[PDB]
């Protein structure tokens, strides 16, 4: 959005040093129990393991393929929640302009709390009046006393929590078959042989599964001076 | 801002420098460089000094020589 | 059309595996771009390729 | 094509140059790259004004939820005990300042003979 | 989500800085003033530290806010010089026929103009490198040499001048206008001594501020040169 | 007071038990001395680039801003749980430790002074060097000047070497040390 | 390692040629007693000892020298005056 | 002399003794002359930007010796400034309401002399020295000191 | 890339303003009829006549102005006691011979 | 350009109101739905209708403004842009050249003439017996 700053390096990818060292437990943790860093590497390890196995991709369904990459299939409930999140984020640093609100189609006022301050400026052209500020509280259909425009508060709330991208994923995404470490090893040997490492996340991941510092060059990779 | 094309019409490359062989005359090179980097900076930069210099040095004729030959007393 | 054409983030590659642009103070290595174009090939030429 | 070490061989002439020219070219190249630029590298790295601004500030965690000290703590105290100690040190000077300031008032009051208001007319 | 602004609740530099200011008034020795000035320099640096730490908020409007603040400061500096020009030209009718020796129009003006122009070219090259994400070590030391010559020339000029501040309002205005420019040159030394390469580059307000300020000082001298020397 | 003060260390185990973090150094993870790492890696000592050794000690700062990012947990040395929670901190460091904390809080100010003093010393040397010398003969008698206006007023431009020698002799006569000095011939 | 945007042109991992024992931090894991920093070797914190020591020495030298000048040398307008401000040798006053 | 090169090549070679011309005509030589940290960003530069930067840099450095020559001449001029007639104290000249003490509020050195009136201070320092009070300056002949810019 | 000011604003409003100031001044002079001939000299008639006499050789060269007035202030009386124009001319004559 | 402007010279964030002209209109287009045909009455409002990311063009504008920040190579501007970026630098450099090679010679000539003739070559000689150089800028007399 216009009010966001420049993308950071982390916004694109995370450094391998942030990979959890207990990969065996990472790939067995349920999604609801994975933190931001743990979830990132679970998807990247599992997602790249399927993408780096060309012979199996054509026979894999889109549902399975999306699951492996960690992408959430869209449905009306999830789409509704995500849409209102982005609208809330956009309105943080953007103007609030839309069609005139009526009983059939009230003006939607997204909020996290139970209250949000709103102003009515009437209709277009001559129908526009001076700003009339009011406190839009949940559970009331508000009617402007001057132009009779109808406002309503929409709350981004769910089970003692407010809607977030992670909350939507946890609520609707369902963990599939447990990731098999044999696939990690099989793909690792495919792209990493005789000192050539074209699949580096798997090379680190496989090394962690074998303990730490077992594969060639990994001891030197993990030794730091400061 | 009005979009407009690049006015540079001179050579775009002289080729690899090989001990200064097959390269244009020096004066032509100076002209090409100013064309490449823009004459507008040259005129703007030199305009102030040219105006001041001409005004001061014109007094050699306007103020000194003419006055001696034009004094009705 | 932003930042004079310089991207905020871009990939740089080095030929020597043990090269560090911050530790070494040598003067022979030439960094490459994401496509692998060596740095001494100017972008107005490499972008045409 | 033969590649020479950078900055050691001229491309302007086919003749490399005479002994004095070669000595000047090689040694200036060395002095710039390995002697003069020590000073610049030392100032840029060891004495960076902006690095010194973040000295003592906690590392930024990759996990977004572990950096809440950014808004939980005011920036003036991001430095932990160092920032608090700096604040506490100046606090100790409050009463020394009052005595110092009070002395100046006494100095001016005396120099203007305002203490002799009653003795003047007695 | 998050709040648009990360509020700053408490601050204690304001009290310290204000007390430091009061110490100037309540001094009984000029030595205390010298040491007091160091305290002011230290605490102002801490305030600059807070500005750098605010980068962690990732607020897009922070750069814009500081840039426009500098614009206002620049205007105040210009208007301060205007008042000195106002003072100088008010008594214009009393100049040029009093038995004092006004400055020559050949030596001082030319070398100073040449010297200050080089200063602008150095800063321009710094800006160009900042655009290209590049650095040149020697540039800073050229500024120091430039500032060294300026200090050396101005010191000699004041010492060898045969007229004094009390001789005429003309002399007072000459000395005062030249001093005011020098102070702004010295303020430039205060700013430029910390010039370094920062890897967050074009979101650093310091670079644009230095370029604007150095340009202002040089253009002001052109006005001074026309008024006094030419 | 606390163990950390008695035995200062950077990024060891049992930081919470030791009771305090005495080092402002943040980051690390470089494979080689002076190599690319994480964090900003700033400290009073053992950082930057050694001028004496001509070698890099730590890599260029890795800012948490757009140009960089966070530091991996493997190399985090200032745990905010121990860095903050300043309740009882003065007893954990004692009076001397309190003094050290105050000094280290002003690293930012110290860096500026190191980069600011030297040019001032240069300017000060100009004043000191000139103040030692006797002042130049600023003025002379009003009538005597005009009776020899051409020589005095234009002498410098026509022959500055002889004019300089003439000035020196006048200064020697003015301050009464002509017999004590031998002015070189021109 | 540094930023993720800098990589070798040929991705190659050296096959260990030496037999040096692995440093402890190279095989260390996160532990309850060391939630952070387990990947970096422990280092002495010299700044905690050197900063206050150096500061005290400079202050002592600064103050001691100032006191000595104002006591051993004769009265003068400034420090430079007290050192070089005396009349020429042999000039009786 | 060397006959293995043309006269123009010889002149260009010596002007290139510091490598300026070589770096101008070779992108590779220029980027390798950068330190490794900044060489990382060199790939994005256009040739127009690279050569334009050198042109601005070379013009600045080449002009520095000229400014130094002017400054040296200025220092020599000030070092031997001709004496000027003593000013006649006119109607509004040399007016004083109080002594000059803003430089030394407590010590009040040279209260009668103006802040930068060197000759007045010299005679005032001499009085203080004659009163057994040291003062620094104005004692060494100008021609017997370094950096005076007054030697024959 | 969007422009806020005139494309050549700096030169336009500097030279343009100077041109308008100069042309306005000439118009003002014409309306009021002010003489525009420049004289770099003082207009004291008696003094200019004395200077012409010196040029003609009627008054000896290097003769001070206070040597020619009918009223002298105290400072001039001090200078007249040490004034020797004849000696000054001889000294200048000696210098010319040495130079040539 | 030096100065930062949110609208045009926005180098702090790189935001651009419109996408590049390279993309076909089908792929991406400027966010303009002013010409939308009247909505049929039988259509029902499902979304908010509020200007924001629900509109496809605005969503793509926001997405592109974030994902454009990483690119494999430079997007080389034309020489006109490069000239404008350093217009002040180049002009100040030429101003320095003018001072050295134009102002310097005639200023030196005037001082030499002044030495011999007591006044600058661009000044009327005086007959009033006053000594000294006199004015320098003759047209300001
Ligand atoms: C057979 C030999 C003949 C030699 C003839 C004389 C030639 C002398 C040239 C001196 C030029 C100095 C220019 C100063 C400005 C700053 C330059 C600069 O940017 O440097 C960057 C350069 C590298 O910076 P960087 O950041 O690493 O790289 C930035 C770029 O990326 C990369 O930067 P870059 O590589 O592009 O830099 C290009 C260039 C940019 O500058 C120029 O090209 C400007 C050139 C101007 C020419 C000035 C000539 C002056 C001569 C006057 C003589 C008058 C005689 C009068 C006689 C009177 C008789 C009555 O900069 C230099 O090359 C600067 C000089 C480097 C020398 C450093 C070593 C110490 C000094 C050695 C002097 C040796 C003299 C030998 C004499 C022998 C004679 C037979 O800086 C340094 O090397 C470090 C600082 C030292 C540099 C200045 C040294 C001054 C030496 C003066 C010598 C002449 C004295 C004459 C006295 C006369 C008294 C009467
Ligand atoms: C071969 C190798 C050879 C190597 C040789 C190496 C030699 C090294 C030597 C080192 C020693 C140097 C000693 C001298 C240093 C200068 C000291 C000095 O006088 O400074 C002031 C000096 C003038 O002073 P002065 O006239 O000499 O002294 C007169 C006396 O003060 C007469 O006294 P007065 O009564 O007239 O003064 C009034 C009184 C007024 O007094 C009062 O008002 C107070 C009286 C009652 C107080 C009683 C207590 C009650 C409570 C008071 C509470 C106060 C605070 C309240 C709140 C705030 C408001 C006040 O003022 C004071 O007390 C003054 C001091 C006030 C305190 C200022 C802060 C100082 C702190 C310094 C240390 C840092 C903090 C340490 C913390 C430690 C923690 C563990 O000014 C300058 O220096 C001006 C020039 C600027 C600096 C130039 C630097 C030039 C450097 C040249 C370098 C050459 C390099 C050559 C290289 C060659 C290569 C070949
Ligand atoms: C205020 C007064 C005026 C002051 C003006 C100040 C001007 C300063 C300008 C500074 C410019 C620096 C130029 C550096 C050139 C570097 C090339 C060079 O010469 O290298 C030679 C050579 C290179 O050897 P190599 O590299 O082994 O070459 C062997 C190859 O196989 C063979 O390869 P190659 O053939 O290429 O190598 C040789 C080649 C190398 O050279 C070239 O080919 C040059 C090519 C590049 C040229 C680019 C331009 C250079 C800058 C020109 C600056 C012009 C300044 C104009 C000043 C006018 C002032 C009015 O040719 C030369 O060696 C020719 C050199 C030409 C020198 C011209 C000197 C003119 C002096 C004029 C004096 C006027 C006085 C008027 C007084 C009036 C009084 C009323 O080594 C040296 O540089 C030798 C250094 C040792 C010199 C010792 C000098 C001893 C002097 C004793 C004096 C005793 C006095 C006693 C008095 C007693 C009184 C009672
Ligand atoms: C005769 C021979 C001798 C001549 C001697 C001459 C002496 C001159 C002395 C000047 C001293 C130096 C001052 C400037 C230093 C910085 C130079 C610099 O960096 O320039 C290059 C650089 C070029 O920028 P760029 O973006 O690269 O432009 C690229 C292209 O040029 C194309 O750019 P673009 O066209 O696309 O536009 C982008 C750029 C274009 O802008 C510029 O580039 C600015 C260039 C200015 C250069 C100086 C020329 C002289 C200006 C005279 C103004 C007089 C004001 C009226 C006075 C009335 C008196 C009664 O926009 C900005 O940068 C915006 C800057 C913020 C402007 C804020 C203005 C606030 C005041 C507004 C007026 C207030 C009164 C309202 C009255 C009506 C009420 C109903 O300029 C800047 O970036 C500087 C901006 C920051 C400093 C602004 C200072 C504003 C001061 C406002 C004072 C208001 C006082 C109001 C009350 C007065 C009466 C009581
Ligand atoms: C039968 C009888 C026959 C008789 C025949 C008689 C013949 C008579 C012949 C007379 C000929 C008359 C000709 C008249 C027509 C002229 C036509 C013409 O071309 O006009 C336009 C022409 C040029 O205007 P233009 O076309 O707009 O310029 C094009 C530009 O390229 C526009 O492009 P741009 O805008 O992109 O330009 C670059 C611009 C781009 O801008 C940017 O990049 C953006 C930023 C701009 C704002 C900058 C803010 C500040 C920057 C900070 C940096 C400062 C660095 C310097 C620091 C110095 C420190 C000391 O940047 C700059 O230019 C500024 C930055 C460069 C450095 C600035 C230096 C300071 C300037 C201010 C002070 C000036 C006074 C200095 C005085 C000396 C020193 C005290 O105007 C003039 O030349 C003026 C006319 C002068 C008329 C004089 C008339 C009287 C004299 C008569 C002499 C002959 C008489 C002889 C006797 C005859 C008796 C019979
Ligand atoms: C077949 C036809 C060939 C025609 C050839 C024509 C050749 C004409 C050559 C003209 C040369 C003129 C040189 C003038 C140099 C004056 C230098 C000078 O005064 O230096 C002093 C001054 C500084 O002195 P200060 O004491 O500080 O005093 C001023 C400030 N207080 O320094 C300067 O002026 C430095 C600037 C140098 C200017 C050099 C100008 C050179 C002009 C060359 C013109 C060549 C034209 C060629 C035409 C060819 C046609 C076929
Ligand atoms: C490590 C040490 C480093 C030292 C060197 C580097 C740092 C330099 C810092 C910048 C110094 C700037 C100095 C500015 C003041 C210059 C004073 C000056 O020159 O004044 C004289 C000059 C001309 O005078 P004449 O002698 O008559 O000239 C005749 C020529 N023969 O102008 C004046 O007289 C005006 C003086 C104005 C001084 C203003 C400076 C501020 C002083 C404030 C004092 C306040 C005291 C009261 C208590 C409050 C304390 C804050
Ligand atoms: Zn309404």
């Amino acid at each position: 959005y216009r009010h966001w700053h420049r993308m950071s390096e982390d916004d694109w990818a995370l450094p391998l040093d942030s990979m959890p060292e207990d990969v065996k437990t990472l790939m067995a943790t349920p999604q609801t129990e994975r933190g931001f860093v743990e979830d990132y590497w679970y998807n990247r390890i599992r997602g790249e393991a399927t993408l780096l196995d060309p012979e199996a991709l054509p026979s894999k369904s889109y549902i399975a393929l999306a699951r492996d990459m960690g992408l959430q299939i869209v449905d009306e409930p999830s789409s509704h929640m995500m849409g209102l999140i982005e609208l809330y984020e956009y309105l943080r640093g953007a103007s609030f302009v839309g069609p005139f609100g009526t009983i059939e189609n009230p003006v939607l006022v997204p909020a996290v709390g139970q209250e949000r301050v709103v102003a009515c400026t009437g209709g277009v052209g001559d129908e526009e009046h001076f700003t009339l500020w009011f406190r839009c509280r949940e559970g009331f259909m508000y009617r402007c006393g001057e132009c009779d425009q109808i406002f309503m508060l929409v709350r981004l709330y769910y089970e003692d929590r407010y809607w977030t991208q992670t909350l939507v994923r946890d609520t609707f995404m369902s963990d599939g078959d447990m990731f098999d470490l044999k696939t990690l090893e099989r793909v690792h040997k495919m792209w990493n042989k005789d000192e050539m490492v074209r699949w580096e996340v798997g090379y680190w991941a496989q090394d962690y599964v074998l303990g730490k510092g077992v594969l060639p060059g990994m001891v030197e990779e993990h030794t730091r001076v400061n | 801002h009005i979009p407009h094309p690049v006015k540079y019409v001179g050579p775009r490359r002289y080729g690899r420098y090989v001990y200064g062989m097959n390269r244009p005359p020096v004066l032509r090179q100076v002209k090409d460089w100013i064309d490449w980097t823009g004459w507008n900076s040259v005129f703007g930069g030199f305009s102030f000094q040219v105006a001041f210099g001409l005004m001061i040095v014109s007094g050699v004729y306007l103020n000194n020589y003419r006055a001696t030959h034009t004094l009705y007393y | 059309a932003y930042n004079g054409g310089y991207p905020f983030h871009y990939v740089v590659q080095y030929d020597d595996p043990n090269y560090d642009c911050e530790a070494d103070f040598e003067f022979e290595e030439i960094p490459r771009d994401e496509f692998g174009v060596p740095a001494h090939i100017p972008p107005e030429l490499s972008t045409q390729i | 094509v033969t590649r020479y070490p950078s900055g050691t061989r001229t491309i302007m002439s086919p003749y490399p140059g005479g002994p004095v020219y070669q000595w000047l070219r090689i040694n200036y190249n060395y002095f710039k790259r390995y002697q003069w630029r020590r000073v610049g590298r030392w100032q840029m790295r060891s004495w960076c004004y902006w690095k010194a601004a973040f000295y003592g500030v906690p590392e930024w965690n990759i996990d977004p939820t572990k950096n809440q000290w950014r808004w939980c703590v005011d920036p003036a105290w991001y430095g932990g005990m160092r920032d608090k100690a700096n604040m506490d040190m100046y606090r100790l000077m409050v009463y020394p300042f009052f005595g110092y300031a009070l002395l100046y008032l006494h100095s001016r009051f005396k120099q203007n003979d305002k203490y002799n208001v009653f003795a003047k007319w007695r | 989500f998050e709040l648009n602004i990360n509020i700053i609740n408490y601050n204690y530099l304001g009290i310290i800085i204000t007390v430091i200011i009061s110490i100037y008034i309540y001094n009984n020795s000029n030595i205390i003033s010298v040491y007091n000035s160091n305290l002011l320099l230290i605490n102002i640096n801490i305030w600059m530290k807070y500005n750098i730490l605010d980068m962690l908020n990732l607020n897009v409007l922070d750069y814009k806010i500081l840039l426009w603040i500098v614009v206002i400061i620049i205007s105040n500096e210009i208007l301060l010089f205007v008042s000195f020009y106002w003072i100088y030209y008010h008594n214009y009718i009393n100049y040029y026929h009093v038995n004092i020796l006004i400055l020559n129009s050949y030596n001082i003006v030319y070398n100073n103009i040449i010297l200050l122009t080089l200063l602008s070219t150095i800063v321009n090259i710094k800006f160009y490198n900042y655009i290209l994400s590049y650095y040149k070590y020697i540039l800073s030391y050229l500024i120091y040499y430039n500032n060294y010559m300026f200090n050396n020339k101005i010191i000699l000029e004041y010492k060898n001048n045969s007229n004094y501040t009390n001789d005429s309002v003309y002399m007072t205005s000459y000395f005062y206008i030249i001093l005011l420019h020098y102070i702004h040159i010295y303020d430039s030394i205060i700013l430029i001594v910390v010039y370094n390469y920062v890897n967050y580059k074009n979101i650093n307000n310091y670079y644009i501020n230095i370029n604007i300020y150095y340009h202002l000082i040089e253009v002001l001298y052109i006005v001074i040169s026309i008024l006094l020397y030419l | 007071g606390c163990e950390a003060v008695k035995n200062p260390l950077i990024g060891g185990p049992n930081q919470k038990a030791r009771g305090a973090i005495t080092s402002g150094f943040a980051g690390g993870g470089a494979k080689r001395l002076g190599g690319k790492g994480y964090g900003i890696m700033a400290d009073w000592c053992d950082h930057g680039y050694s001028f004496t050794k001509g070698q890099a000690i730590t890599g260029m700062p890795h800012w948490p801003l757009w140009c960089g990012g966070g530091v991996p947990d493997k190399f985090i040395k200032i745990d905010p749980d121990v860095h903050f929670n300043l309740q009882g901190y003065r007893e954990r460091i004692g009076w001397y430790g309190f003094f050290t904390a105050f000094l280290q809080a002003n690293y930012h100010a110290f860096v500026y002074f190191v980069r600011f003093i030297p040019i001032n010393i240069a300017i000060f040397w100009i004043y000191v060097n000139e103040r030692q010398r006797e002042p130049q003969e600023n003025v002379m008698d009003h009538e005597e000047f005009f009776r020899d206006f051409d020589s005095i007023y234009l002498g410098q431009v026509f022959d500055h070497h002889r004019f300089a020698e003439w000035l020196a002799r006048r200064r020697a006569v003015k301050w009464g040390y002509a017999d004590q000095i031998h002015i070189p011939p021109v | 390692r540094g930023s993720v945007f800098q990589m070798p042109s040929t991705p190659v991992y050296p096959l260990t040629t030496t037999k040096k024992v692995a440093p402890p931090t190279a095989l260390a894991k996160r532990t309850p007693e060391q939630p952070f920093g387990w990947g970096s070797p422990v280092r002495e914190d010299r700044a905690w000892r050197v900063v206050p020591r150096n500061f005290i020495i400079l202050v002592i030298v600064y103050l001691s020298g100032w006191a000595a000048i104002k006591t051993m040398l004769p009265r003068g307008g400034s420090i430079l005056g007290q050192i070089y401000g005396g009349p020429p040798k042999g000039r009786l006053i | 002399i060397s006959t293995s090169e043309t006269l123009n090549q010889k002149i260009l070679r010596w002007l290139d003794v510091t490598g300026m011309l070589t770096r101008w005509h070779s992108r590779r030589e220029f980027i390798l002359d950068m330190d490794p940290y900044f060489r990382k960003n060199s790939g994005m530069w256009t040739e127009w930007e690279r050569k334009t930067l050198l042109f601005l840099f070379y013009c600045c450095t080449l002009a520095t010796p000229y400014s130094a020559y002017l400054d040296l001449q200025e220092l020599k001029h000030q070092g031997t400034k001709p004496p000027r007639p003593v000013s006649l104290e006119s109607r509004f000249m040399n007016q004083r309401r109080y002594d000059f003490t803003w430089m030394h509020p407590q010590d009040k050195f040279c209260s009668e002399c103006r802040p930068v009136e060197l000759e007045c201070k010299k005679m005032c320092f001499d009085r203080y020295r004659s009163m057994d009070y040291r003062m620094y300056g104005f004692q060494r002949p100008r021609i017997q000191t370094y950096y005076s810019f007054s030697t024959c | 890339g969007r422009r806020l000011l005139h494309g050549n604003y700096f030169t336009r409003y500097l030279f343009g303003s100077l041109a308008v100031i100069w042309i306005a001044e000439y118009a003002a002079a014409c309306q009021y009829g002010i003489p525009r001939h420049r004289n770099p000299n003082w207009m004291w008639s008696w003094w200019l006549e004395k200077q012409n006499q010196i040029k003609n050789g009627e008054i000896p060269a290097n003769t001070p102005g206070y040597a020619m007035v009918k009223w002298n202030n105290e400072a001039e009386q001090r200078w007249l006691k040490t004034l020797n124009v004849e000696a000054m001319n001889e000294e200048f004559a000696r210098r010319r011979e040495a130079y040539y | 350009k030096h100065f930062f402007t949110d609208g045009a010279n926005d180098y702090v964030t790189g935001w651009e109101n419109t996408p590049p002209l390279k993309f076909p209109a089908s792929v991406m287009k400027p966010c303009d739905y002013s010409m939308t045909k009247p909505i049929p009455k039988h259509w029902k409002l499902r979304g908010s209708g509020i200007h924001g990311p629900e509109n496809t063009d605005l969503m793509k504008l926001v997405l592109w403004n974030r994902l454009k920040q990483k690119r494999p190579q430079r997007e080389v501007p034309n020489i006109n842009y490069l000239k404008d970026s350093i217009r002040l630098e180049l002009s100040v450099n030429w101003w320095l050249m003018s001072c050295i090679f134009l102002w310097g010679p005639w200023l030196h000539w005037g001082q030499e003439y002044q030495k011999v003739h007591e006044q600058p070559p661009w000044a009327m000689k005086r007959i009033d017996g006053l000594r000294g150089e006199g004015y320098f800028t003759w047209f300001l007399e």
